[PDB]
């Protein structure tokens, strides 16, 4: 904080810093683009918005506002901090206390600034040439601002798709490669070379008429496979092949569509992408994607929301995931009943304040 | 005291209302994307 | 791009009476002047037979570059190559209005690369249906004399076979009229986007 | 990091009045004159004493406007944001002081300048130095001073003088007949910046010490000088028209000129 | 909210907002062409349908409408989920609680009005040139409009065919 004014003015308080120009378009040609990028984010933004929470403040995010429910809303906030690295929540408060309508204002069209000691002091919400101005200069601050880790920027988040914008456009154009190779190819089963007396000669139309209807009728086609075709003096069949005709950039692709799942943190298990078995049996890699991408993604927003909703209350509260009746941890969940319930040398009650019951 | 009072203007900039008949009503449209529509009629009959 | 020709060339600048002397017609006649008519007009098809094959210019004659969008963002290669001292980069509109402009563009001399690029990061920008003409002179030098020897010497060994074999009739040396155009031809290996 | 030259910040726009404005102009709206109330006879008609004739005065609310191509060691979207805000700091600087009418706010040098004393409403005031080439030779710094004391006293409670650099190097010249240093006694204080207990504002926009140029103002332009603007910057991060360059487009909309034509008091370097 | 209100008046309050070009296209190319993008629409929709649901209400959601039984709904309404993105369902209610109709509209023809404060005051369901403008200037609203997520756009969903068109 005392280091926060010196970082303010080379920005330039008061201003709109803007940071990445190009990240709108790595939303459309990286995530309405190819599917795993697709994949990745609906995976995981639709685990997120499934786990329950733990405390009133929930009754606002079970019912935030019109058309957009408690699963709804966390699909838009996690999916602006996956797409660009940044999460924000705009509180509307008619009434003083816990405010009652929450928006998830979308990070393309949202803009920082800088302020007198560094911390921001307007968030701008522009839309064509509108600005809004939205002021921080407040005790309620009516912007959460989620940041994902980036640790060149003092402003904004990394979002993962921009770590992978390599290994999206390999795949996008990989893709597209054999699109349209399928669409730009020329490839004949044949050619019937005719030469002439000289080395050059065409042939009349009235013999090249016959020289269609007795191809069209006696040689193509799946049921004249194989005619044995008789050529006289001039006339020659060279019969082409098509020499690479599988396997067009095909382990490029996979390879890059592997290193798009890597960046998101999904296991190549879940999304679907072929590859070596790297997880077992599915009782891992969905214990491993609700650990290492899912769960600390969570927990770092809703200690966000703990933290920005608690300053609309008095009381501060604590808003953590479940981390209980969430069914991918049923494998961890089993490892710990078991342990403590075969310990029969310590006594009933001695293990449930072990495994979280009440005790009776 | 002529500078001190401003007008009241109205609240929306309005028009003149022109006609809304255009046969597009009586007329059958499609919903297509394309350069071009292709009908497909028969000028005459079989002969019977 | 079209690059056609302000003027051409004098035809007095061009050496006449000394292909006379490299073709060995004679020395002290009193006709001497039956072949003025003819000398010049091969050697006007030799110099452009070689000014494609090397383009290059070889009679600093000025030329007229007009063209519409340009090829990269600020370079703008200019194809003839010898050049020196881009007169005007007027800039016609849409139609009519031609104003040259100043417009803060360089000429960087080369013989195998005369490019224009610009110090302002981006060339002036050109009105939407309408061309941007380039006036410069590039050659060697204004007389014969100021040529490179050896591809002036590829024009009197050119020129002379012109003279002595009218149609195309087929008849080796070190170096011949190819071996002393190569080091003039333009070595390119691009056949890329930028 | 990328370095520049580092131009003069002071800019009149922290002593003026800054209005905030969303329309296309700001009118004050001033009276010209007085009530021209008078003592009352015991038997006369007594009646329409006079009224205060009123005026507009329209700030045009101007735009600026900077447009630069751009044609990873340092990053320039934000530096090229870091200078464009300083030039559309630094230049409406010189509007706001000598900016003439036309597309941009009227400073207030240009506003038909009449000699104290025969002051009218449409004009500024000014005071006379002496000779014409500087200051007065016999005695110094009253010019200073009786600028200072023909403006007003209810201007005066928060009131500053606008110099530019080398007209306070002029004013810091100033010495006794021993040679003492009437501002800033030694030569180990520094620019005291209380000038006749009043501040002083290096804008480097105000002219110099000329044959008949106005290089020293003083005033309250809180009530003065009016700046009506919009706040914000406008940034179109434009990716079209040249591939080559960006040609980033950033706007500020600004306009003003005086609203009071008392507060302001000019010092003409002249008889 | 706030940010809404702005947002209207940049693509124009009262006037159709249609959104994708080519979705009338992916279905014939996408789900009526492969059997794999087939397949994989009626292997979901077949599977929404199935799973019971915990409450009255759902004795409008067992009979919606003559000829449209409870899993023909959900598979006509998650089958325009998965092909546009958008769901609609047109409630025709003669009571006023609890209305005894629901239509799953096709998404090809239903175009958002962002109206305004952002927040959409119509739909239109264009077939031919005809139009209907269903109205959202009221409390019971008489579409629901479910969205894909789509974090680009405002007023549609994202259409997982899009993605891999």
């Amino acid at each position: 904080s005392v280091t926060g004014r010196i970082v303010a003015m080379a920005s330039g308080a008061g201003r709109p810093v803007w940071g990445p120009r190009d990240t709108v378009s790595l939303m459309r040609t990286g995530f309405a683009g190819n599917p795993v990028g697709f994949r990745s984010v609906k995976l995981i933004a639709e685990a997120t918005a499934a786990v329950p929470l733990i405390c009133p403040v929930l009754d606002l995010l079970r019912r935030p506002n019109a058309g957009q429910g408690r699963a709804e809303l966390f699909e838009a906030l996690i999916g602006q901090i996956l797409l660009s690295g940044n999460g924000y929540l705009e509180a509307v408060c008619p009434e003083p206390g816990v405010p009652r309508e929450l928006h998830v204002l979308r990070s393309d069209r949202m803009a920082v600034v800088p302020g007198a000691d560094g911390w921001p002091v307007g968030y701008d919400y522009t839309v064509g040439g509108r600005k809004h101005r939205f002021d921080m200069t407040g005790h309620p601050d009516p912007i959460c601002h989620i940041k994902s880790f980036h640790p060149t920027d003092d402003h904004y988040g990394l979002s993962p798709m921009q770590a992978a914008a390599v290994a999206l456009d390999v795949h996008n154009a990989a893709s597209a490669w054999s699109k349209a190779l399928l669409d730009n190819a020329a490839r004949p089963s044949g050619a019937i070379i005719y030469k002439g007396a000289d080395g050059q000669g065409v042939l009349a139309p009235e013999q090249y008429e016959r020289l269609i209807f007795e191809m069209e009728t006696h040689h193509q086609g799946a049921r004249n496979a194989g005619r044995p075709m008789l050529l006289e003096g001039g006339l020659d069949w060279k019969p082409m092949g098509f020499s690479p005709s599988d396997m067009e950039f095909h382990e490029t692709k996979a390879a890059a569509a592997r290193e798009i799942a890597l960046a998101f943190g999904v296991p190549p298990m879940l999304i679907g992408i072929p590859g070596d078995a790297t997880y077992a049996n599915y009782a891992e890699a969905n214990r491993a994607f609700y650990r290492l991408t899912v769960l600390p993604l969570l927990t770092r927003v809703s200690a966000a929301l703990a933290w920005w909703l608690s300053g609309y209350l008095g009381a501060q509260i604590e808003l953590k995931p479940d981390l209980d009746q969430v069914p991918a941890l049923a494998v961890e969940r089993d490892q710990l009943w078991a342990r403590i319930g075969a310990a029969g040398f310590l006594s009933n009650s001695e293990k449930r304040v072990l495994l979280g019951l009440p005790p009776t | 005291g002529g500078y001190l009072v401003d007008p009241q203007t109205s609240e929306t900039i309005r028009g003149v209302l022109r006609s809304t008949a255009s046969l597009r009503q009586i007329a059958s449209v499609v919903n297509v994307e394309a350069t071009s529509f292709d009908v497909l009629v028969d000028k005459t009959d079989m002969g019977s | 791009m079209m690059l056609n020709e302000v003027t051409a060339v004098p035809g007095t600048a061009l050496p006449v009476a000394e292909f006379r002397d490299h073709l060995r017609l004679g020395t002290g006649f009193a006709d001497l002047g039956a072949e003025d008519a003819a000398l010049l007009s091969y050697l006007r098809a030799a110099i452009a037979a070689i000014e494609g094959r090397t383009a290059k210019a070889l009679i600093s004659r000025g030329f007229r570059l007009a063209l519409t969008a340009w090829r990269w963002g600020d370079m703008q290669t200019l194809p003839i190559a010898p050049v020196a001292t881009v007169t005007a980069l007027r800039l016609v509109d849409a139609a009519g209005v031609e104003t040259p402009v100043a417009a803060g563009w360089r000429l960087v001399p080369d013989m195998a690369r005369p490019r224009i690029e610009a110090l302002g990061a981006m060339l002036p920008m050109i009105p939407t249906g309408g061309r941007v003409e380039i006036d410069f002179t590039a050659g060697f030098g204004a007389s014969w004399s100021a040529l490179p020897v050896d591809l002036a010497q590829a024009v009197f060994l050119l020129a002379a076979q012109y003279y002595e074999l009218r149609h195309d009739g087929a008849a080796a040396m070190p170096f011949g009229v190819m071996a002393l155009i190569e080091r003039w031809r333009t070595v390119r290996v691009l056949g890329g986007r930028p | 990091t990328i370095r520049g030259v580092l131009r003069s910040t002071a800019s009149l726009r922290q002593i003026a009045s800054v209005v905030n404005v969303e329309a296309t102009s700001f009118d004050v709206l001033v009276d010209k004159t007085d009530m021209g109330s008078g003592w009352a006879s015991e038997t006369a008609a007594l009646s329409e004493t006079a009224t205060p004739q009123i005026d507009r005065i329209t700030i045009p609310l101007h735009e600026l406007a900077a447009m630069p191509k751009a044609s990873s060691a340092f990053d320039i979207e934000t530096w090229l944001a870091n200078r464009i805000a300083d030039k559309f700091a630094r230049a409406e600087a010189a509007a706001f002081i000598s900016g003439d009418g036309v597309d941009k706010p009227t400073g207030f040098l240009t506003k038909t300048k009449v000699a104290n004393g025969a002051w009218a409403w449409g004009s500024l005031g000014y005071v006379a130095t002496g000779a014409a080439g500087d200051f007065a030779a016999v005695n110094a710094s009253d010019a200073v001073v009786d600028l200072v004391y023909a403006l007003g006293a209810e201007y005066r409670a928060n009131a500053s003088f606008v110099m530019n650099s080398k007209t306070a190097g002029a004013v810091r010249k100033m010495k006794d007949a021993d040679g003492r240093f009437l501002w800033a006694d030694s030569l180990a204080a520094g620019e005291p910046a209380r000038l006749m207990g009043y501040p002083v504002l290096i804008a480097e926009d105000m002219p110099d010490i000329a044959a008949n140029a106005y290089a020293i103002a003083f005033g309250d332009f809180g009530n003065g000088y009016t700046i009506a603007e919009r706040p914000d910057l406008r940034v179109l991060r434009d990716p079209f028209s040249a591939k080559p360059h960006v040609l980033f487009y950033a706007s500020k909309r600004v306009g003003g000129d005086v609203s009071d034509f008392a507060a302001i008091k000019l010092l003409k370097f002249a008889a």
